[PDB]
């Protein structure tokens, strides 16, 4: 088995709690955390 | 009083001197209350997550 790559690119401005791009899905998660 | 004053009238002299304290954190609390009211307006009528 060939040694795979260590890691791919890691975006310096995208996180799971602060996603860079916007959609109603992330607003839905923050909404249900509130109520 | 005789030359430049009015009639000598009997009143009750309040010793307690009320004064509304002009504070900063009272407006913070007031904004927090209106923020709950506005969020409830959004939560009921502008929530499309379900």
């Amino acid at each position: 088995m060939k040694k795979p790559m260590a890691k791919a690119y890691e975006h310096p401005y995208n996180s799971e709690h602060h996603p860079l791009n916007f959609s109603a899905v992330k607003i839905a998660e923050t909404f249900h955390d509130f109520i | 009083t005789y030359f430049y004053g009015g009639i000598l009238e009997f009143v009750y002299f309040d010793k307690s001197n009320p004064d509304m304290c002009i504070l900063v954190h009272t407006l913070w609390i007031h904004l927090l209350i209106l923020f709950l009211i506005f969020t409830g307006f959004v939560t009921i009528l502008f929530s499309f997550y379900g």
